[PDB]
């Protein structure tokens, strides 16, 4: 069965890449504002001094995972003005130069699918005084030691990297990756990529305008599904406030005291039997704070298999045309474009797809003279009453002649071989 | 926390990034590799008299592709390169006598550690 | 050395030393707070190896990794793009490290790099014309073929390209001669 038409496919997948950085004031969150308790907790520094060690190796390791999947190539790349690429249209993709940020149409709807926590990382003393203050849930985790730290990048800065990619890849194909950029016409370099498939050129240059309008309805259907999806990046951010949360939550655990607020116990008894009831405050509180970095750390771990994975597929998918099946889409991969989104990278996977299949008889050789002929890159198939040779995915026939097969042996080894002329397109000439 | 006052003392070269309000650093209008990182896009290094200065970190390089419908590069030479890379693949091994670090030589610590020796297998 | 600093905490008891309280304290009063002491001393001691267990995962994935890049870079040619260095990978050999793993690549870096005006396809006598497998370029007066990553021009002959169809669907064709290789022989 030969395939007869193609589709040409773009698909979505969607990748996170960092975490939200967080930095704890122990002091705060076990003593508050109580001198005597932090005289008590003097005894036990090294547990506060480990655990933040543990929190800045975690915040450290995110700017590392971004800068591995975004900032591969130096050159920031610019995109021609001269938008002439053959009758593809990647005006969806590229960057929009009149908004503020220089994001593309698509980077902004993703943008719009994911609500981060808190916007903006400057909240002032003054802004939530009164009553404010316990009712928001960030002035509630800041004034118990608990702040989050911003990212080094911008997001600006990521849009940047992306749009240079893009650049890159639609002016200079595979090249840049590997050395300087080497300028080449979009439609030759589209039809390499037929070639790295096992499709002959002249494929593609006949059905130039079909594949072109393929290509930009099936962009046009992915906006279409964008304005209408990003779970894996919602559920880290919805992780992350859970556990700051539920910290701020666990202060009202007795742990077997007489009660859970240091000022009720300072007031109402003596420094002698205030000290035990602080004690098993200290102990409990130090377990919750024990507790919360253990589980950042396994997050932590799983984000970064996931970045390493992500610039795997940044360097094997967009920098070149991959042969691994499935790893670049579904179908014979052709090429990739980047994205960026919050926490994360989205990658449009545009691959091929064979279409319309019709049933052939076939035969393994052809049996001339006493001779046993052998297609070079091709399949022999019959319509019925006559014999022809093809390629394997694209159903193009042709007459068998000496310049299209090989010799090898004679006919009486072959399982299924099948009686049949062979032009030889030479004997006309010669006479 | 700070829009530029909570802060513990105000000299001068009071600079407002997202990141904060940074002071006793000077903030120069270049862009250079980042030093030491500060934060939204913000880096900060120690220059030439010497002093600490704040700056915004540079990506790279500009240059711009050029681009036609009928136009192709082919490279005439090569170069052949010889680049390293390491890995690590195996760390420390360690064992613990568990009744050692608790309890040292005391015969009655021990007693009493008795009730605890599953964790400690 | 953390494991040993933590040896001077108290957790809430008189003293961090065994020995000054089992002197000064009878056995009923000495056992709350050696019972204290040996629960913060399993707390640390189950601290540190839960640490440990994290930290041999990491180092399981990055040896991993090296037996990957062992199998597919020294043992082979590899085509993906990156595994093997930056460039197209040739080989590689490995040396030992303390600790690790040291991997030289050796790759290939196109150099200097000339302009060309190009074209899709040649027509000739209403055929179309198409490389096997290189690129049509010109000089400015005169049409070759070349091969994709290395500049070798050569002339076109039809050992050289194949037909396919006429010249009225291709969207840049080029008119030139295609030389035949035969004819002069024949005569
Ligand atoms: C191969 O498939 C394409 C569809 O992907 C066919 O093109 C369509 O043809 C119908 C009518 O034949 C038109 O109504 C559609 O608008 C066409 N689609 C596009 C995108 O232009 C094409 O005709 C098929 N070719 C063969 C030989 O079957
Ligand atoms: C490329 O795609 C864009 C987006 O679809 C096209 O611009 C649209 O053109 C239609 C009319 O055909 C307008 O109604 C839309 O408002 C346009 N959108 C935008 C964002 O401007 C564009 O015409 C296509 N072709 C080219 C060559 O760019
Ligand atoms: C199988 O293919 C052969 C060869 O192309 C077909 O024979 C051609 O049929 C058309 C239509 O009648 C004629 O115009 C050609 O002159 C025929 N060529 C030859 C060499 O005879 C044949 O029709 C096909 N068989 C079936 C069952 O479709
Ligand atoms: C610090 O406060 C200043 C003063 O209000 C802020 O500057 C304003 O920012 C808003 C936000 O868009 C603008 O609409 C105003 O026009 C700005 N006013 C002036 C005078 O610049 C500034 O945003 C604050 N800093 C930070 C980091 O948030
Ligand atoms: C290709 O590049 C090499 C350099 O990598 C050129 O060889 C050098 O040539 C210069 C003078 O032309 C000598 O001074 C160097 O010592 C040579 N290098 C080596 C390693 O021998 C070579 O000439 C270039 N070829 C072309 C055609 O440009
Ligand atoms: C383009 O290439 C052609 C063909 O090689 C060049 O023509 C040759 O030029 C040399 C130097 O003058 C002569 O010795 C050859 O006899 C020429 N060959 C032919 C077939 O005429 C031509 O010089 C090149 N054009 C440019 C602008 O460099
Ligand atoms: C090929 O033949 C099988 C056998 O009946 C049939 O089921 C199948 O539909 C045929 N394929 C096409 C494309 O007609
Ligand atoms: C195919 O099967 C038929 C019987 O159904 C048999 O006669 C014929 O020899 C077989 N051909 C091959 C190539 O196996
Ligand atoms: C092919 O031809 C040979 C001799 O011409 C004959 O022996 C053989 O049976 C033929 N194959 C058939 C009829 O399938
Ligand atoms: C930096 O640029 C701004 C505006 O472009 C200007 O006001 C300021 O004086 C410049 N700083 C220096 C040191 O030149
Ligand atoms: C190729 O042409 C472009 C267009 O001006 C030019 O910028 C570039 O430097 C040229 N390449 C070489 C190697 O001269
Ligand atoms: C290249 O662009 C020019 C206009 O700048 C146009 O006339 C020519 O037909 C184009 N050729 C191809 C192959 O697109
Ligand atoms: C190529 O030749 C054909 C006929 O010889 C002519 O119609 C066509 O215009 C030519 N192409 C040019 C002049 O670009």
């Amino acid at each position: 069965a030969i395939p007869t038409n193609f589709t040409i496919s773009v698909t979505t997948e969607i990748l996170p890449v960092s975490m939200t950085k967080t930095s704890v004031d122990c002091t705060m969150y076990i003593c508050g504002d109580s001198t005597e308790c932090s005289n008590l907790l003097l005894q036990y520094g090294s547990f506060c001094t480990q655990l933040n060690r543990a929190l800045t190796g975690i915040a450290v390791e995110q700017d590392k995972n971004t800068q591995e999947v975004f900032a591969q190539v130096k050159q920031i790349y610019k995109t021609p003005p001269i938008k002439d690429f053959g009758g593809f249209n990647f005006s969806q993709i590229l960057p929009d130069p009149s908004k503020p940020s220089k994001r593309s149409f698509i980077e902004d709807l993703l943008f719009n699918k994911v609500t981060l926590a808190d916007a903006g990382f400057i909240k002032q003393y003054g802004d939530c005084l009164g009553d404010i203050a316990a009712r928001d849930l960030i002035c509630a985790q800041k004034f118990n030691g608990l702040t989050v730290l911003p990212p080094l990048l911008t997001d600006e800065m990521i849009a940047q990297y992306t749009s240079a990619l893009l650049a890159g890849t639609i002016t200079s194909g595979w090249t840049f990756g590997a050395g300087a950029a080497l300028q080449i016409p979009f439609a030759m370099q589209m039809a390499y990529r037929f070639n790295g498939i096992g499709v002959t050129q002249n494929v593609l240059y006949e059905n130039q305008k079909l594949i072109a309008n393929q290509f930009n309805s099936a962009i046009g259907k992915i906006q279409d599904s964008l304005s209408s999806a990003l779970g894996k990046l919602q559920d880290v951010v919805n992780q992350n406030a859970q556990a700051l949360n539920t910290l701020v939550k666990q202060l009202s655990s007795n742990f077997g005291a007489i009660s859970s607020v240091l000022n009720d116990i300072l007031s109402r008894l003596d420094p002698p039997e205030a000290e035990v009831q602080i004690d098993r405050l200290i102990t409990g509180r130090l377990q919750s704070l024990q507790t919360y970095v253990t589980q950042q750390l396994i997050r932590a771990a799983e984000i970064r298999a996931s970045a390493n994975l992500a610039a795997t597929k940044m360097s094997e998918c967009v920098l070149g045309q991959s042969k691994r099946v499935d790893f670049c889409g579904k179908g014979y991969h052709l090429m990739s474009f980047p994205q960026s989104a919050p926490h994360g990278v989205v990658f449009l996977h545009v691959t091929y797809v064979p279409a319309q299949e019709k049933n052939f008889t076939t035969a393994p050789a052809i049996c001339h003279d006493g001779k046993a002929h052998f297609p070079r890159e091709g399949v022999f198939v019959s319509n019925g009453t006559h014999w022809f040779v093809t390629q394997r995915n694209f159903y193009e026939p042709q007459i068998i002649t000496t310049d299209n097969t090989f010799v090898s042996g004679n006919c009486d080894v072959v399982i299924g071989i099948v009686n049949n002329t062979v032009y030889d397109p030479l004997q006309p000439e010669l006479d | 926390d700070v829009n530029c006052w909570r802060v513990y003392s105000t000299g001068s070269n009071v600079f407002q990034t997202r990141a904060g309000c940074l002071i006793g650093a000077e903030h120069v209008n270049n862009s250079y590799e980042c030093d030491i990182p500060i934060g939204a896009g913000i880096c900060a290094s120690y220059q030439t008299s010497q002093s600490i200065i704040a700056y915004t970190m540079s990506l790279g390089a500009e240059n711009s592709v050029a681009y036609s419908n009928n136009s192709i590069a082919i490279p005439t030479n090569f170069t052949i390169s010889v680049t390293t890379e390491i890995l690590p693949v195996s760390m420390t091994k360690t064992s613990v006598d568990c009744t050692m670090y608790i309890c040292g030589d005391s015969t009655e610590c021990s007693n009493l550690l008795l009730q605890y020796g599953s964790f400690c297998t």
